[PDB]
């Protein structure tokens, strides 16, 4: 039972606020024959090496992915405390992980381009008897409490979003502004895996 | 104009419904939203307006 990777490879990829997530046990992959078909431009690992992910085996194997412009690599980082980080997608801190950016060649027809990348550059709770914000940060391998209210591509950047919360969950508003940066000529696309080794069996494992 | 600009004159617009209304505190709980944005984008000339606002409702 080889790990199937195919549902990256047709539709739109989301922006990263709403990363796509596949979750992999009990079968074997090749990760060549997935980076084989995109123009790899980094390969950054932490906890692991980039050759050491491609050759052990692990309880569980996770893929995230989205649609995220190269020009922002330094935001997308184990190492980063921007807004990708606080607000749009963090993950996990106890576990390897690797993070790729590639670019999805032309005759690669099956996924294809938004209009224009968006991420959430704030996303707070406003208190109104203390007329407080609080920055609402996002925890690994989670959604920002914000991905209700911004759209899934911004239209303008800067724009601005709100919830009105109710007296049972505290009241004030729920508050957010998104930012875009121009489509690229190829569209680019972040991948996050994320790995586990296991008290049980270790059974993803490479194809061999 | 800008979109803090629409996004404040948006919140302004349901304001001045809940005041017509007598819903006082939707009123204020709106005000407070167009003033933290106003405030958030550094948009003083965005202040003044929602100023005078508050005094022509
Ligand atoms: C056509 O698709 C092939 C893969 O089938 C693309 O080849 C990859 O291109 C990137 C960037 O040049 C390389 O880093 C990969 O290693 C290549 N893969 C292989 C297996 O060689 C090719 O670029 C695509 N061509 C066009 C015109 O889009
Ligand atoms: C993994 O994929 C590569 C790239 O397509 C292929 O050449 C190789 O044979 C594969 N390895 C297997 C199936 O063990």
């Amino acid at each position: 039972t080889e790990c199937d990777f195919s549902p990256l490879l047709s539709g739109t990829p989301p922006q990263v606020y709403n990363f796509k997530r596949l979750v992999f046990t009990n079968c074997n992959y090749n990760l060549t024959k997935l980076l084989s078909l995109f123009s790899v431009n980094d390969f950054t690992c932490s906890q692991i090496s980039p050759a050491a992910i491609a050759s052990n085996c692990y309880s569980s194997l996770i893929l995230d992915y989205f649609s995220y412009p190269l020009s922002m690599k330094s935001d997308l980082s184990v190492s980063s405390a921007g807004p990708i980080s606080q607000f749009n997608y963090k993950q996990s801190f106890s576990n390897p992980t690797c993070l790729i950016l590639a670019t999805v060649p032309h005759n690669l027809t099956t996924i294809t381009k938004p209009l224009k990348y968006s991420y959430i550059n704030k996303c707070s709770r406003l208190l109104s008897d203390d007329r407080t914000e609080v920055p609402q940060l996002v925890n690994a391998n989670q959604y920002s409490p914000c991905v209700s209210i911004v759209p899934s591509t911004v239209w303008e950047d800067g724009d601005y979003y709100r919830k009105q919360l109710s007296p049972l969950e505290g009241g004030g508003w729920l508050v957010a502004s998104g930012s875009t940066v121009a489509m690229t000529e190829q569209l680019q696309m972040g991948f996050g895996i994320t790995v586990q080794y296991g008290t049980d069996t270790n059974s993803v494992c490479p194809k061999l | 104009g800008s979109p803090v600009k629409r996004f404040v004159r948006e919140v302004l617009e349901e304001a001045e419904e809940a005041y017509e209304k007598g819903d006082r505190r939707q009123f204020e709980e709106l005000l407070w939203l167009a003033e933290w944005a106003a405030r958030d984008a550094n948009d003083e000339e965005l202040e003044e307006e929602i100023r005078e606002f508050e005094k022509e409702v």
